[PDB]
């Protein structure tokens, strides 16, 4: 039972490490990315009407 | 015995444009012959086009999600109730 | 040095946990990043020229 109670300990250890960094990645692409599809559309329909 | 204006001004009743506006479209055209502008028209298009894009912005997400078909057209009537203006 | 193992072997675990995904990622990535540019560069020196 104490092998399976830091089995977890090491399960969070390492996912919290792999949820930090992937935060950052997500920072970086929300960032990059926005909500631009609305922009690019509206335009296109304004245009071809 | 009726002038050309006036027949294209006549004739623009018919149809209704999909995001133009009829009636200062009729206005901008005869602008185009009555002063002589011979680069008139296309001020008129980009103007309309991007008072509408701009328009179009300020309304929220669900609409436009849901459809953008019948809100030009009633940015259409508010171009023409403007122009009377 | 119990605790140490289990700290090993949890590290090993959440490794495996995270070298799939991106190995998945990677198998899509690479079908189809490097062609494209081949392509598209030298036509448009091509077209321009």
């Amino acid at each position: 039972l104490n092998a399976d109670r830091e089995r977890l300990m090491g399960m969070m250890s390492t996912k919290d490490e792999e949820f930090r960094r992937l935060n950052e990645e997500y920072e970086l692409d929300l960032k990059d990315a926005k909500a631009k599809y609305k922009e690019t559309h509206i335009k296109v329909e304004t245009t071809k009407a | 015995s009726i002038s050309v204006d006036a027949l294209v001004q006549e004739f623009f009743a018919q149809q209704s444009l999909k995001i133009l506006p009829q009636a200062p479209f009729g206005d901008a055209v005869n602008q185009f012959v009555s002063k002589d502008d011979k680069h008139a028209v296309e001020m008129f298009v980009m103007d309309s086009l991007s008072s509408q894009v701009r328009g179009l912005l300020q309304l929220d997400d669900d609409k436009i999600n849901e459809g953008l078909d019948s809100h030009i057209e009633d940015f259409r009537k508010v171009m023409e109730k403007n122009f009377l203006s």
